[PDB]
């Protein structure tokens, strides 16, 4: 797994070179965003259960076929697995947000997920819909101006949306 | 047992080995043999650097402060095991590996994935590891004092699908779980989900077609639905798996791996054509009745 | 590899948990440290040539037989002198990686793991590298947190060698 | 695994339906055949050793290449493995008979058996010939009119024949 | 899917054994029970709409805040009332499966496994379902073995929820 | 207990390593936080009775049937009201422990592990305690890092209950 | 294969639903970006030969084992195949950019490519490095502000970057 | 295991009380010592190899009977084990220093160590002497006034001395 810093170090070592001034400046710029990053992780985490449950409620309302008898999310066992998957994805999205690198999301969560859903008949498109609902909910939470030092989080918000979009694409 | 095909399947060295048991009042050489066996088994024959050794756990094993099983447990829960097998893997991959390392067999069913995925998700990696080691299956095969080993041979409680799947996880003696063609990808996600099996392709060196691996999509099904009708007059059909196709070159050649269903009466032509493609036969399996 | 951000996620991942205040504190600890590390990495990088050559000469001075004795493992010819300067350069460069990453990860993965077998196989004395590492410690001219973090990695390598 | 009752249940839950009156009536007809099913299992089991050994002898007589030096059933290790497999296949056929559903036979025994034998060089066609011999002996044992309450076991005998046929078709 | 027949084979298989008199007796036990179970399933199925409706009303009377309180988890509006009657219908239907199967298998697989996650996640009180199950026990009109087997499954669900 | 310091040491011990810069940075993170955590703990402790009584009343308001319905699990008598106030006090006191320890360790060890079994066994609604925890979040009057850390622990419990 | 429009249509037919108002407006927003999308496809296409050759030159400079005798890219036929492959991958990335959907890339290019390379002994990690270098060059060309109407192409760039990321991940 | 903070928490929990203002202030004072504690751990760790080797050298010089043939530290394996133990004990002492509580040292290292040594024939008094030698070297390294911000470290140095003494007594 890589974080924002080790990603650059790994590339540099493969070329046998010191980090250039620009690279050290880019990382310094990343450090200057650290507090916003931490706040975004904290805010998403603090609302984890609501994000997952609301997204799931909305998905089933839009897509009633998922919960009709015989639907993919029917029976407590499958419904539980469905809720579990949404939480797993949200969890690794926060890891990636926290580390500043998507590798943890790709390696632990997304590499092999499409193959799993295809093999089991899980409607990946519907998972992507659910992920998008968690995305919209999460970004609203991260952007709430109230109760926090005011500042510009647009850059961090874009990075997080990238992770959600990456998750959604991987299963669709 | 496995006799005629043992060498080509990479099983012969395990046929030639006995379980590594730590007897009461063991000698230091006994302890060293256990430690070596546990590192080879539980870490999937990766090279282990001196800086990566679990010196404290080794001391406790040598002292009899922990039994073999507790030493296995410690290795399985170590940052070394997790770095090798957890942090970079899809959890289904992790479960495959745990089964191979700690039980010496491949998962039988999707139920095992459900159980261990939920256990990990609800209680964490350590809890999941304990479930393998404290399992009835672990107790019956290895008990407190025997290092886990590959269970190639048929035992009570087995299922046939286990035998074929071991050769999806075990790729030969001079090989490690982290140095296999499929790299980090789950080997069994699709097999488990569909409850299907794949033709066995033995290790490199002793099998020319060792590299055959199917693609994500556009594969040939195992059985010849429709029988010989599409082929005209044909007595019986076979599914041939072919790898290393290169000779015509792109775009005439797209995928170097291909499985074809061909009639008995064209096998001579098929082998001739395969050779001229440069390809290597990975497996041949009857496809009709 | 061992860095604060990777350890935090690795802990939470092993437990199957969302990140919590413990991990957030780990991140703040990184943030408090990062600029000093980046500053130290820049200073070492800009000074790398002097450091590597100075360290190489310090070793030759402390172990004069290394430039007087014939042998593939010694620096009595230009071939060996280039190997030795190359080697010291690896230590210095990989130490700057630790300062960037905020942990020993780079040293652990790229240099330490297996170094004992190499030094044994090619008959290289760990003491030679300790002297070079001591020279870098004495001459990098760093201060404050830059110095402390940098010296922790240099000593980390020294301890691994001894 | 499924049994005859849980096979119908699983299909009903997949459609969200209560079992129909005819479905329930069919299961009652199954219950009414229960004693004959139990007798058939008991008779095969009580003769298991004879069924296996007689079939192995006949097979090796008809296909002597199997036991000549170099043959796949030659040497004690391989002959023991061959006899074991015949017993295993018989055992699972009885399990399927007992439960009234082929799933235990298919899931635990037959799935992957073709690939296994191909990998090992076991001659699958010969295994099938052995299974057929066990089939004939077993059905004759099941149909023996002596020492039992007389009645029509043709339906049970046909079901058991079907299970032996699945086994024969899978190995080859 | 726990039933007598599949449990019999599971145990024999795990021991590598042919079926013996022990498993045959298990089969005779199932046969003794089966017709009463099928009758019970029929009776419940035929009376399902009355049972499901009555049970839902039983819940509403016991927990009147469910039909008066706004929220996605309550039955104040027709939406929530439909969910609730649906859920009660699931319990009853799957119970009929248990009587057909002759074991908790169907409840274990289709309803009980995961129910605590669902109830927690969607803020549903398991007490609501206990009361629904108690109503069904009090009103299905079964007697004898039909009653006992059915009540065992209703009780099994009740115990899982408590 | 999941605290930054013990986790750092446990991970180091797993690898048989001395502590390094990574773990020192974990310690600085803890130090940056600790004064704020302690200030939060004092503020919650000084206002504990107000917060606990207010939280209990908030639950009674949102869920009036709890003070009106007879039953061991409800607060219609003084017995039940006392249990309820005691329970909320437990949540608050342990949250103050999390602030002192700098992690969810105390909540995990003392309250969260096994709360599901308790709430199920004694038919307590997790929504009751969610409501109390929301009251406490909205009335502790903390600001800055103390607010951030206090709310993370309050949200950790809420998330666990849902 | 899907394009951005038919991807959405597919998910709607699966549920038997007319596209929602928000879905139609999302596709309008996609249309509004159409010119930027065409420009990006055109710039990558216009610079294809240089993108490939510069990337290849950088790859073999950083990984000289490839082109030493015995290296996988040694001999004219292997070097030619290697240069061809990089062009193929770039071509399908432009296809995916043009359609606004990864299906063409995933189906026609990346399917079985990892498996092809291992079977032939082609080092996939080195293929992935080549894709990375092409990605870096391609995005700079697409982001070039000279000679074009000024605007924000950040979203198209992110999408293109994503397609390169898929390619790099797939080859190994 | 406890750290300085959770030690107090656990005592308060067993009494069912909030921490007193006096206890909180005591922890605040501990926080004010944090930098000195971190430096002390860093300084011991930085010098660990030297502390162990010099102490071991001094130990054998004073106790040659350990390293004569038949002595407990004679032969490479036993000498190696002895050196390993010295480092383990030092490592755990630094753990205790880092956490501010002896529980890690007591619970993981010392508990049962005396019994191990008595059973092996390892001379506990000689281990204790070795630990004492390591202690003296460690305290001098910690107290070294050069290259560090000047201040009073007598409190932290006293705590470290206590941890070393615990280890010495636990085996002595
Ligand atoms: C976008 C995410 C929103 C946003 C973020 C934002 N945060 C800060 C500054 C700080 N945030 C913290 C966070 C914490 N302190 C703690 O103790 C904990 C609990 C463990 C957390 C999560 C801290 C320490 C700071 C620095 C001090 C401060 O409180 O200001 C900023 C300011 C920029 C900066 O950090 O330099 C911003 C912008 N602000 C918004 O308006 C977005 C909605
Ligand atoms: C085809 C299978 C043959 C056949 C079977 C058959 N059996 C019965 C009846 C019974 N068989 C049993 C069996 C057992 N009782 C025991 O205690 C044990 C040991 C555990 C066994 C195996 C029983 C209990 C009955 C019922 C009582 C009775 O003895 O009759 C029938 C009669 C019809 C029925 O279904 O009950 C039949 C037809 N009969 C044949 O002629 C076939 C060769
Ligand atoms: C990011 C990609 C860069 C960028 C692009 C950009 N392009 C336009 C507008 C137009 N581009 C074209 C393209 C063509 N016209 C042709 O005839 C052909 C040859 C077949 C091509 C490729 C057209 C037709 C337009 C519209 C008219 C115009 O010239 O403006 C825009 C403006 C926004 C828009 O069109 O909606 C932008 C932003 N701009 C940058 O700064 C990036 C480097
Ligand atoms: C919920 C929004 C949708 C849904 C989900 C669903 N998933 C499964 C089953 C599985 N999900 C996974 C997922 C993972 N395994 C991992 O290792 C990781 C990363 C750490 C993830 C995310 C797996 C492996 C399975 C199989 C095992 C299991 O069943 O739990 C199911 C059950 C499918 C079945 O047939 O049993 C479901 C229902 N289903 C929907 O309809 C929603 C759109
Ligand atoms: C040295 C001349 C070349 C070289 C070698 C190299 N090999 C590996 C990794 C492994 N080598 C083996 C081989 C064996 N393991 C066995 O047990 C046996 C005997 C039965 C053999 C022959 C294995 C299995 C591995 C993988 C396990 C592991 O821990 O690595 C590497 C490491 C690669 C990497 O770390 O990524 C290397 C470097 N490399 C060269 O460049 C030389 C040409
Ligand atoms: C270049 C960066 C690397 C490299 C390449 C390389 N590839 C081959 C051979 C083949 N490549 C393909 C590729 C494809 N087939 C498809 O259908 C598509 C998608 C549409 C692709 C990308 C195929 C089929 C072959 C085999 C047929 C052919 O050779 O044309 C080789 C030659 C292999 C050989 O053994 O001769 C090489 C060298 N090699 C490197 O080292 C680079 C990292
Ligand atoms: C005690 C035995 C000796 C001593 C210690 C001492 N240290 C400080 C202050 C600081 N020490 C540090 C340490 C580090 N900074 C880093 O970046 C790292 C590497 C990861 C370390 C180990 C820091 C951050 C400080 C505070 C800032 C500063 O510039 O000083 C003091 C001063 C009081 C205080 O606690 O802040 C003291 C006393 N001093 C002695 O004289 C003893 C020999
Ligand atoms: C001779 C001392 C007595 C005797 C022999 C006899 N043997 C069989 C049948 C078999 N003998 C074997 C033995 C082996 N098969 C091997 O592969 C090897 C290892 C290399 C050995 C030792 C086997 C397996 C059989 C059964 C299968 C077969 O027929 O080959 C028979 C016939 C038994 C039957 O029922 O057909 C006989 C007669 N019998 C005597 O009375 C002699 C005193
Ligand atoms: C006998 C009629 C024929 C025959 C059989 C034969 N089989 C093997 C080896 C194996 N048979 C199996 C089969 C199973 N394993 C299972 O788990 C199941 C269901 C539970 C079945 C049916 C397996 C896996 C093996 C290999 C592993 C092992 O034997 O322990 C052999 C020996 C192969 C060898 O020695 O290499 C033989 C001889 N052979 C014939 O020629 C007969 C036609
Ligand atoms: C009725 C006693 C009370 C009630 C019910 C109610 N339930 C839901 C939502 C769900 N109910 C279930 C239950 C099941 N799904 C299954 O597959 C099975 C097993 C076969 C069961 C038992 C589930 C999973 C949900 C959530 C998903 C879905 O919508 O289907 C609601 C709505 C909750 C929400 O947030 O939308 C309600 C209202 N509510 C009362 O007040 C009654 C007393
Ligand atoms: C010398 C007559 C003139 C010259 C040469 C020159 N060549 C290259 C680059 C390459 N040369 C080759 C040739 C081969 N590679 C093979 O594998 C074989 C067959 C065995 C041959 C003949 C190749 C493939 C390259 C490109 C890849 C590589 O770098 O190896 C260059 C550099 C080109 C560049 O852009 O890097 C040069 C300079 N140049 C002159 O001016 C001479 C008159
Ligand atoms: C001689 C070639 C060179 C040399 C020797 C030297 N050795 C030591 C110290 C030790 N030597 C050993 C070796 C062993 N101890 C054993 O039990 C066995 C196995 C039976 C062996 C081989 C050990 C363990 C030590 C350290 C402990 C001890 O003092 O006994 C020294 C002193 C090192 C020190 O720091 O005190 C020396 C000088 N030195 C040379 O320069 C010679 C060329
Ligand atoms: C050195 C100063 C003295 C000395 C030491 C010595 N110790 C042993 C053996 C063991 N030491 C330990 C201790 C630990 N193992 C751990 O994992 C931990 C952390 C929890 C500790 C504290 C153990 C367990 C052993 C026994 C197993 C092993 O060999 O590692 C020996 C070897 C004894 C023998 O006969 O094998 C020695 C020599 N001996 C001296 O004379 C010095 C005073």
């Amino acid at each position: 797994m890589f974080d924002v810093f080790t990603r650059v170090v790994s590339q540099a070592d493969a070329r046998g070179e010191y980090l250039s001034g620009s690279q050290l400046d880019a990382l310094s710029a990343t450090v200057a965003e650290g507090n916003k990053r931490i706040d975004s992780v904290n805010r998403i985490t603090g609302n984890a259960s609501a994000i997952v449950s609301n997204a799931a409620r909305a998905l089933f309302a839009e897509q009633p076929q998922l919960i009709q008898p015989g639907g993919n999310a029917y029976t407590s066992r499958r419904m539980a697995a469905c809720l579990r998957d949404m939480e797993i994805i949200l969890r690794y999205v926060t890891y990636a947000t926290f580390t500043g690198d998507a590798s943890v999301l790709e390696d632990r969560c997304l590499n092999g997920l499409r193959e799993t859903y295809v093999a089991l008949g899980v409607p990946g498109a519907s998972v992507a819909a659910g992920v998008q609902k968690m995305k919209e909910a999460a970004l609203d939470i991260v952007n709430d101006p109230n109760g926090i030092t005011r500042g510009d989080c647009s850059a961090i918000v874009a990075e997080i949306a990238g992770y959600f979009d990456r998750a959604a694409a991987a299963v669709a | 047992a496995i006799t005629t095909a043992a060498s080509r399947l990479g099983v012969a060295p395990y046929n030639e080995s006995r379980p590594v048991e730590l007897r009461p009042d063991f000698s230091l050489d006994d302890a060293k043999m256990v430690i070596r066996a546990v590192y080879r088994q539980v870490l999937g024959n990766d090279y282990i650097m001196d800086s990566e050794r679990l010196k404290g756990a080794e001391s406790l094993l040598t002292n009899g402060s922990i039994s073999v099983r507790e030493f296995v447990r410690t290795v399985a829960k170590s940052e070394l095991y997790k770095k090798k097998f957890l942090y970079n893997n899809f959890q289904t991959r992790v479960i495959e590996l745990n089964y191979k390392h700690l039980l010496g067999r491949a998962p039988f069913s999707e139920d095992e994935v459900i159980f261990h995925l939920d256990l990990y998700e609800n209680q964490g990696f350590d809890a999941d590891i304990d479930s393998y080691i404290d399992s009835v299956e672990y107790q019956e095969n290895f008990g407190e004092n025997i290092v886990p080993y590959y269970r190639f041979n048929n035992q009570v409680g087995d299922r046939t699908v286990g035998f074929t799947r071991m050769f999806r996880l075990y790729r030969g003696y001079a090989n490690s779980d982290r140095s296999q063609l499929e790299r980090s990808s789950s080997r069994l996600a699709t097999e488990l989900g569909q409850n299907t099996v794949s033709a066995i392709v033995g290790p490199s060196g002793s099998n020319a077609g060792w590299a055959y691996r199917p693609s994500r999509a556009g594969n040939t099904p195992a059985k010849a639905l429709g029988g010989t009708v599409p082929f005209g007059q044909a007595s019986k059909l076979f599914r041939v798996e072919i790898t290393a196709i290169s000779a015509p070159g792109y775009p005439k050649v797209r995928r170097s791996n291909k499985a074809v269903i061909v009639p008995f009466e064209q096998l001579n032509q098929t082998l001739q054509q395969i050779n001229r493609l440069g390809g290597k036969v990975a497996s041949i399996t009857p496809a009709s009745l | 590899m061992k860095t604060p951000l990777t350890e935090a996620v690795s802990t939470a991942d092993s437990q199957g948990r969302f990140l919590s205040s413990t991990e957030l504190q780990i991140a703040f600890g990184r943030l408090r440290q990062a600029n000093a590390g980046l500053q130290a990495a820049k200073a070492l990088t800009d000074n790398a040539q002097s450091l590597v050559n100075g360290a190489a000469q310090a070793v030759y001075n402390k172990f004069p037989y290394t430039t007087q004795t014939q042998g593939n493992n010694f620096a009595a010819d230009q071939r060996g002198k280039d190997k030795c300067a190359r080697d010291i350069g690896y230590y210095l460069r990989i130490v700057t990686y630790c300062l960037v990453a905020g942990g020993t990860g780079p040293l652990d993965e790229y240099l330490i793991a297996g170094i004992d077998e190499i030094n044994r196989t090619f008959d290289l004395s760990p003491s030679w590298y300790v002297e070079a590492l001591k020279y870098i410690k004495a001459n990098h001219g760093l201060s404050g947190d830059a110095r402390d973090e940098a010296n922790s990695y240099l000593d980390y390598a020294i301890n691994a060698l001894s």
